[PDB]
């Protein structure tokens, strides 16, 4: 019944874990005695320096294609004199292979380009690859980081410098790929494909019809617009969006995937094809699509049509008359701006020989043949017609539809958005230019760069704690932002989203217009704190703030379509930077690369190579001056010794081997945790309950004990325990349950921030956060030891719990289900205690249900937020005043709450929680008091305009739920040669209070049959009963 | 003596007269309104047009000033309510109380008066 005095004692345990076991008070005292240098800036100086970095990378990027272009253009002048026709088949070079610097899939190289042949090439084709090897090698050796460099001729040959034996089971038709189309035809193409599947079309030739439609979709860019229509017996458009019934949508990967699946859903129909309605609909779409694109003209409209022998005998001519009439009428509303292309589907019988005449009449728009007079004094853009069979190469036929477009002879560089490499095994970006000799187009040249390398300057920008950067193009699409997933881990092209969605702040659309228009400038705006995202709030440097200033300093990158910007939070208030210090190492520094060393005594800590001899220090990719070079190239023992020498160099003599500013200063500043931790180990009784403790810094320093080996790409600044502590400065932050990276399974983490001084407790003053990890059962073992009331029964009718500020439970009477039998949010207060969850939603000012948009996975997330300023005690207000009284209060000094429930009789209470996914019950509206576990609803985005489908959806953006992380690998040869670091035998524990919390143990309660209670609960290693279910699967193999 | 329906969820169902205690031994309409409102998310999702009536006919049973006998819903409206909402209830954690099993209701049989509005 009493909870207050019980909560104060529980708070002392939290301080005993944060201050004594972790060392927060010691490190805060040390960081308070350090000296700092203050800086004030609006971002104009930083946006100038950062623009230079990527401009130099794009200048060298443009100098390669410009050099490759002038060589192949001059090489054609030699072709007019000597036969430049060599053959170096890419499938005939098998002496060896390599993986040096990208190209990591069976790639030989060094002054030997390879050629791939299209079926269109003739024996007298122009092949400049013979002499082009002399320059392609110098381009790669002088510019490391670029992946591919190629020349694809208009005739059909594809020559790439790094020769790799790839895709020999077919032909690589590069001329049908979007990179080639966007170069030779840089105009915004508003295409609409009409797919006739009526008149009893045989499924044998509808095969070609639907396969061709996939070639169009997989060949256009985001500046092109597309619509796909059906038989027109009923004008069925794509049903995956509301705007697809009215407009043409930009050919984004979203629209492509939606239209492509809609193509494969087409099956034959016996109704006679109503062609006139299909062409009419296509015009109505093209008409209602704004004036062209309102974008530098260059808007060529084309209507592709795929059909065969419809006729209809009696009304055949009438069917032919109705189409060419409505074409002449609707294309007469336009200024004959629409071009028509037709394609024939043929077997040896159906289409015969006379049905092709109706398709050429459509391409030529031969309306006068049927009487209808061309009312427009303008001419008509005569199209073209091609025939297709089961032997047709759809890429060299229908894929070359862009050739029928006007070639305005644009000689300009074009930059592609991030996409997946078809030759390699990663994401790339491509700059390209066409090759022009007189009025003749020879082809295009293009070089591919790794996405992580070209963006390494904006992905890991850390010049100031009060600043961050984002990179966009002139159309608004975001290429890099703190809210995006890091490119090195991406195996799929992201959903390209406008900057108005990631920088979701009121009054920002004014700054957005100034960014896309003015090539250089800056502007400050005033924003309230209650309607903003965390990237701004976490950098506040004044407490009790109701509104804050933001500075946006932008500058377009020279000679490219990209624009870089610097966001400075509260620029009128200084930002502190750690001054260079000189601390001598009390203990020897140990780099985390224990595999390359092998000198200290090693052991396994879950799925990690670790040691108990001393803690380790890790530098994340981003602390180095070239983060892509650190991720791509192997880290060797030689480099580990160099970094160890420079970081522990107290003579100030060793030159910087490749580290960034403030990196070593934070390594020395945090070097005091070594003696602090190791001293506590000798006297602590919690060595069997603490899985690890650590401290992390904004500039990439990570010291953990037990010193373990981590993956290079690990960034602790983007983990939940880090961001949760920054949001709650000066408070103990409970975070969990979450899945551990090291292999400990589900864990709960106490995290705390370290500030520049104790007189300023704002989030922006965070110079480091520390964290300590415990197993899932630990905080219930604490709850049973600390509070005797929780033992009146075995957590049955009298239940105790600990709830974080999001609603998730870290202490529990029940925590076993984690498997296939319970909802995904089963660890939430709404699922485990639906009654008190319903009741606390009625307590005023205590709870608030939040909505945020996550454009990375097109969902809208619902969550809770109990404000951690709760003074006093909360009991039943509406529900359960008689049958289930409860007491809920905040644990002082932390973001958690302690609760006790006394279930005297049964009561009815539900909180909706899906047991098959995370979909909310009602996705039409959100109610604050409608109890439901955390859930998601699909985000409705208008793909025809790039905005939200409903304007009544201006929620903030979900900052980060970046799940992808490389869990550390363990393998035989090491598993059998070494043993676990801590081997507290779980077989010798006979009660729940003894087994709960032990890091390598679990209290089994369920038999291997799935859900049958055990007559004999016992303690066993975690491997034997995950979640207490004997024989359950590991949580990493979900 | 009958009293008017006060719980807003059960207004506009066909009647506005009830009498406490109900079948669940709720001593007031406020107590009964708190329990029946736990099904309100299922009513707004429209899994069955009979759901709001079936729930209200049990938590706020109809009171006629001249009948003086309990007038429960028929078994047909209970089955039509569960046929459209039960599979959704099993997915989102909702459960029917055992006192609301359709076997406890009269069939459309004998002179047991029940309340189905589609068979009127
Ligand atoms: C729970 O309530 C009962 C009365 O229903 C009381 O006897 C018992 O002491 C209570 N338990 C606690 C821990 O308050
Ligand atoms: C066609 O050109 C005329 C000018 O001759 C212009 O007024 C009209 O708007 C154009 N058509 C469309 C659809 O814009
Ligand atoms: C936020 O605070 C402002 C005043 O600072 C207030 O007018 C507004 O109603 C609050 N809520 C929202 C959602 O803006
Ligand atoms: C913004 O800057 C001005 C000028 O320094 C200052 O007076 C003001 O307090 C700052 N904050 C807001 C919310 O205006
Ligand atoms: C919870 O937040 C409100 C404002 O949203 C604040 O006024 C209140 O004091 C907070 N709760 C407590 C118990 O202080
Ligand atoms: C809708 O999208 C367009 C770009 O297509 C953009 O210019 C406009 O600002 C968006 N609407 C709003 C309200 O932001
Ligand atoms: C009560 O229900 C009757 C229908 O049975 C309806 O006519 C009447 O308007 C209702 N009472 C009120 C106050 O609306």
């Amino acid at each position: 019944f009493s909870i207050l005095d019980e909560a104060q004692v529980l708070a002392s345990q939290m301080r005993r874990l944060a201050a004594e076991e972790l060392g927060v008070v010691t490190m805060q005292r040390i960081f308070n005695s350090l000296v700092y240098t203050e800086k004030i800036s609006n971002g104009e100086s930083e946006v100038q320096q950062l623009a230079k970095k990527i401009r130099e990378k794009f200048n060298r990027y443009l100098d390669v294609v410009n050099r490759n272009k002038q060589v192949v253009e001059a090489s054609y002048t030699a072709h007019l004199t000597s036969p430049l026709t060599a053959i170096q088949d890419c499938c005939t070079i098998p002496p060896s292979m390599m993986e040096f610097d990208g190209n990591f899939n069976t790639n030989v190289s060094r002054t030997v380009s390879c050629d791939r042949l299209s079926t269109t090439v003739n024996s007298r084709a122009f092949n400049p690859g013979r002499d082009l090897n002399s320059v392609l090698a110098d381009n790669l050796k002088s510019n490391p980081g670029i992946k591919w460099q190629y020349f694809s001729s208009e005739e059909g040959i594809f020559t790439v410098f790094p020769a790799h034996k790839f895709r020999c089971k077919g032909s690589y038709e590069h001329r049908s790929r979007p990179i080639y189309v966007s170069t030779v035809r840089p105009q915004s193409k508003h295409i609409v494909v009409i797919l006739d599947h009526g008149a009893s079309v045989t499924d044998t030739q509808l095969q070609i019809a639907k396969d061709a439609a996939q070639v169009i979709l997989s060949a256009i860019d985001e500046h092109d617009k597309i619509s796909v229509l059906t038989v027109a017996d009923a004008v069925r458009t794509c049903s995956l969006d509301q705007c697809y019934k009215t407009y043409l949508s930009p050919a984004t990967s979203e629209t492509k995937r939606k239209m492509s699946t809609f193509v494969s859903s087409v099956k034959p129909s016996d109704s006679p094809t109503q062609h006139a309605v299909g062409f009419h609909r296509a015009f109505q779409l093209i008409r209602s699509t704004s004036n062209s694109t309102r974008f530098q003209a260059n808007t060529d409209m084309v209507i592709i049509y795929l059909s065969a022998g419809i006729t209809s005998k009696d009304s055949s001519e009438e069917d032919k008359k109705a189409t060419l009439r409505v074409i002449n009428e609707e294309n007469g509303f336009l200024n004959n701006s629409v071009m028509i292309l037709t394609y024939a589907l043929m077997n040896d019988g159906v289409t015969g020989l006379k049905e092709l005449a109706f398709l050429r009449d459509l391409a030529e728009q031969n309306s006068g043949k049927y009487g209808i007079p061309d009312r427009t004094a303008l001419p008509v853009i005569k199209g073209s017609m091609m025939v297709l069979n089961q032997l047709s190469n759809l890429e060299t036929t229908v894929g070359r539809f862009y050739t029928n477009l006007p070639n305005r002879m644009i000689d300009e560089a074009v930059f592609s958005l991030p996409f997946s490499d078809e030759m390699g095994d990663g994401l790339i970006m491509t700059v390209s230019k066409p090759c022009y000799f007189g009025n003749l187009l020879l082809g295009i040249v293009g070089v591919d760069v790794n996405l992580a390398y070209i963006l390494e300057d904006v992905t890991y920008y850390q010049d100031s704690l009060a600043s961050y950067t984002f990179l966009i193009d002139d159309k608004g699409y975001t290429l890099m932002h703190p809210s995006l997933t890091r490119p090195y881990l991406l195996s799929e092209p992201p959903l390209h989203t406008d900057i108005i969605h990631y920088e979701n702040i009121p009054k920002f659309e004014l700054v957005r217009q100034n960014i896309l228009s003015l090539p250089l400038g800056s502007q400050i705006i005033t924003v309230p704190v209650n309607s903003s995202l965390s990237w701004h709030i976490n950098k506040l440097r004044e407490t009790g703030k109701e509104a804050y200033n933001v500075s946006y300093a932008w500058k377009m990158v020279q000679d490219t379509s990209f624009i870089l910007c610097i966001v400075v939070i509260q620029p009128e208030i200084p930002v502190k930077q750690l001054k260079n210090l000189n601390t001598v190492p009390s203990s020897k520094l140990l780099y985390h690369r224990l595999d390359l060393l092998g000198q200290p005594s090693a052991c396994l800590h879950f799925k990690q190579l670790a040691t108990l001899e001393s803690p380790t220090v890790m530098l994340s990719a981003g602390s180095f001056s070239s983060p892509y070079e650190h991720l791509s190239q192997p880290e060797t023992k030689r480099m580990v010794e160099h970094y160890t020498a420079y970081l522990s160099d107290n003579t100030r003599l060793i030159a910087n081997p490749g580290l960034k500013f403030s990196v070593r200063n934070e390594v020395m500043a945090t070097s005091h945790v070594t003696d602090e931790w190791m001293t506590q180990m000798e006297m602590s009784s919690l060595n069997t309950y603490i899985v690890r403790r650590y401290i992390a810094t904004p500039n990439g320093v990570l010291r953990i004990y037990p010193g373990s080996l981590m993956d290079k790409a690990f960034d602790p600044t983007r983990r939940q325990w880090y961001l949760h502590a920054v949001a709650n400065p000066g408070l103990i932050s409970l975070t969990g349950p979450y899945l551990d990276v090291g292999g400990a399974g589900y864990v709960v983490t106490i995290s705390h921030t370290i500030h520049s001084s104790s007189t300023q407790l704002s989030s922006g003053h965070t110079v480091a956060v520390m964290g300590i990890d415990f197993t899932l059962r630990y905080f219930y073992k604490v709850l049973m030891d600390l509070l005797p009331v929780c033992n009146q029964d075995g957590g049955n009718k009298i239940r105790c719990f600990i709830m974080e500020d999001r609603g998730y439970l870290v202490a529990h009477p029940t925590l076993v289900d984690p498997k296939g039998h319970a909802p995904l949010e089963q660890q939430h207060i709404t699922h485990k205690e639906p009654l008190v969850a319903n009741d606390i939603l009625n307590h005023p000012n205590f709870v608030k249900k939040n909505l945020c948009n996550s454009f990375s996975d097109r969902t809208v997330q619902r969550s809770y937020k109990f404000n951690t300023s709760l003074v006093g005690d909360l009991t039943n207000l509406v529900h359960g005043s008689h049958c289930s009284k409860y007491r809920l209060t905040r644990i002082p000094g932390t973001n958690a709450f302690v609760g006790i429930v006394n279930e005297t009789c049964d009561s009815l209470a539900f909180c909706a929680c899906s047991m098959v996914d995370r979909l909310c019950l009602n996705c039409h509206r959100m109610e604050q008091n409608e109890c439901e576990c955390p859930c998601e609803c699909p985000l409705e985005v208008n793909e025809c305009t790039g905005n939200l489908t409903n304007a009544e959806n201006r929620n903030p953006s979900c900052e980060v739920h970046q799940e992808p992380v490389t869990y550390t690998a363990i393998d035989p040869g090491l598993q059998d040669a070494l043993q676990q670091c801590v081997n507290s035998r779980c077989n010798q524990r006979m009660e729940s209070g003894d087994c709960f919390g032990v890091l390598d143990c679990e209290w089994c309660v369920v038999d291997s049959d799935g859900k049958t209670h055990l007559d004999k609960s016992y303690c066993a290693p975690q491997k034997e009963c995950f979640g207490g279910i004997v024989g359950a699967k590991s949580p990493y193999v979900d | 003596v009958c009293q008017e329906i006060t719980v807003p969820m059960c207004r506009g169902i066909g009647y506005n007269l009830t009498h406490m205690p109900n079948q669940f031994n709720h001593d007031t309409q406020d107590e009964a309104g708190l329990e029946v409102h736990q099904f309100w998310p299922l009513v707004e999702i429209h899994c069955s047009p009979d759901l709001r009536f079936f729930l209200c006919s049990m938590y706020t049973p109809i009171c006629l000033p001249d009948y003086h006998k309990p007038l429960p819903p028929c078994r047909s409206v209970c089955e039509r309510a569960k046929a459209g909402c039960s599979p959704l209830m099993r997915q989102y954690g909702f459960a029917w109380p055992e006192r609301m099993s359709c076997d406890r209701l009269p069939v459309l049989d004998a002179e047991v008066l029940c309340m189905d509005y589609n068979r009127s």
